[PDB]
């Protein structure tokens, strides 16, 4: 229980004010992308004959959907907007992806091992139906189990997320200096909360676990830009996610 | 935390390095055949300091300790960004340059006029630049070089929750060293793993060049370093 | 060159 | 993998 000034604190109020007001509800308006009628009904995956296009249109529409509030949501940032541009957007290029999955863990569950986004349930075989190699399926769920198996509290979710975004060694920032105070600044500030654990039931490294974690966002973000190229169509689909991974 | 020995591994960095240190400066990378073809002679170097990389990595608490199988594992999934971070610090003597391990120079200037400005210059802002205004010791390197050997999410590894084990012992071992003999400031400590996220990009944007000068470029590439590069 | 991108930024 | 297996070893 370490202390947290009078900024750390108002820093926190708008994380989570503009987080709550375009993330981590978002998930439950994934059934209104037209979601394959077996994401309802969990007891039996997708017919091996039936036709993978309706799912993978699900796919993108998703994707692209959470980018838009990845986006909207950083629309709400006062010091991101205070950024110039040709950075604005290479952070969101360089983090857009990284940050959806961040938010997205909050849905998986460590037990069946899969995203539950409302009345939809997600699976490794879903995305295996997709295209997404093997390989680049067990990395990721490997992953996601990892992350949710720190239990982080909200807000201890919210910066893991603003560090992953203001990173100065992104390829295109011009005020690498404003960018990395920024970015210490938010670093510093998650190094406060969770020395303040209120119930220990958690590592004491959890914070130098997490930068692995940031760098694995690093490895994983790379191996994502280039499955949406290996899986024929689905690229030409999401030409938002075309930019972010350009 | 005496269980990884804060001394074994300064000595292990210690072990690594030349004896003889002198540098050369390198022709601006217009021609392959030169002594100094700036790409050609990363590659020489990298492939030299693989050698030396493992006996790094032997002389480091409990890794000889572990399976066949863990070990050269953990290498595949290290090498690059360990052999990054080995040059990286070592080139904190000299400004707008690479201190390569063959005694040689190279000027952030050969570099853009051999096409890798892009990433040289990345280097010496997230590395070079870093661990120099922070002051980061020869201890610290092997604590950080350690932590990325001893990387538990590598995949095939028979042993997950083993390496992921040791990697809690230098996180401790480092802590301990940095509250020790540097108490003025608090998050001396978390200031030295903030730099991970940035050498993994790194890490992996320098495959990449690999890559390309392989299977495009007439770079003549050696035998162990070829051996560490396999995955598309 | 990232049409959509900037197109999104502008404002609210 | 040959050159790495060896010097592991010796
Ligand atoms: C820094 C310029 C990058 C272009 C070439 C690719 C580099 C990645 C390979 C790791 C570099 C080996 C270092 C050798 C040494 O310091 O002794």
């Amino acid at each position: 229980p370490v202390q947290l000034s009078k900024e750390q604190e108002e820093l926190i109020r708008t994380l989570l004010g503009a987080h709550t007001r375009h993330m981590g509800t978002m998930f439950e308006q994934f059934v209104q992308f037209r979601p394959p009628a077996h994401l309802f009904i969990h007891h039996q995956p997708l017919p091996t004959l039936a036709p993978v296009l309706p799912l993978v249109t699900h796919f993108a529409d998703i994707n692209t959907f959470m980018v838009l509030q990845v986006i909207k949501f950083t629309k709400d940032l006062p010091v991101f907007r205070s950024l110039p541009i040709e950075d604005q957007i290479s952070l969101l290029k360089g983090a857009a992806v990284e940050i959806c999955h961040i938010v997205l863990n909050t849905t998986f569950c460590l037990q069946t091992q899969n995203f539950l986004c409302g009345p939809l349930r997600y699976t490794i075989e879903d995305g295996a139906r997709v295209g997404f190699q093997v390989e680049f399926l067990e990395l990721l769920f490997h992953f996601h189990g990892t992350l949710r198996k720190l239990q982080l509290q909200e807000p201890e979710y919210v910066l893991l997320a603003a560090m992953a975004l203001f990173s100065p060694d992104r390829p295109g920032v011009t005020q690498r200096d404003e960018i990395d105070q920024l970015q210490e600044e938010m670093a510093l500030t998650l190094q406060s909360y969770i020395k303040g654990q209120q119930r220990r039931p958690r590592d004491r490294f959890l914070y130098a676990k997490l930068l692995g974690l940031l760098a694995e966002l690093r490895s994983i973000n790379e191996a994502y830009g280039y499955q949406i190229q290996h899986i024929q169509g689905l690229s030409a689909m999401m030409p938002l996610l075309q930019e972010i991974c350009s | 935390n005496e269980d990884m020995p804060v001394e074994r591994i300064l000595e292990a960095e210690l072990a690594v390095e030349p004896k003889t240190e002198t540098y050369v400066e390198a022709n601006m990378g217009l021609n392959p055949s030169s002594p100094n073809d700036p790409v050609t002679n990363i590659c020489q170097a990298a492939d030299k300091q693989l050698f030396t990389l493992v006996e790094w990595a032997k002389r480091i608490p409990h890794f000889s300790e572990l399976p066949l199988d863990d070990q050269v594992i953990l290498l595949r999934a290290g090498w690059n960004e360990l052999l990054i971070a080995s040059f990286s610090h070592r080139s904190i003597a000299v400004k707008d340059g690479i201190l390569l391990a063959t005694g040689l120079h190279v000027h952030r200037n050969s570099a853009h006029s051999a096409g890798v400005g892009a990433i040289f210059d990345r280097v010496l802002t997230e590395l070079v630049s870093k661990m120099r205004d922070m002051q980061m010791d020869k201890t610290e390197l092997g604590c950080l070089r350690a932590i990325v050997l001893f990387n538990p999410d590598s995949k095939g590894l028979s042993n997950p929750a083993e390496v992921e084990a040791l990697r809690e012992k230098v996180y401790a071992s480092l802590e301990a060293y940095c509250k020790h003999k540097y108490p003025e400031q608090p998050g001396r400590f978390a200031k030295l793993l903030l730099r991970l996220p940035a050498l993994r990009s790194i890490g992996l944007k320098c495959l990449e060049h690999l890559f390309f000068f392989k299977l495009i470029g007439d770079t003549p590439i050696d035998t162990f370093l070829m051996e560490m590069l396999e995955a598309p | 060159r990232h049409k959509i991108l900037h197109r999104l930024l502008q404002e609210g």
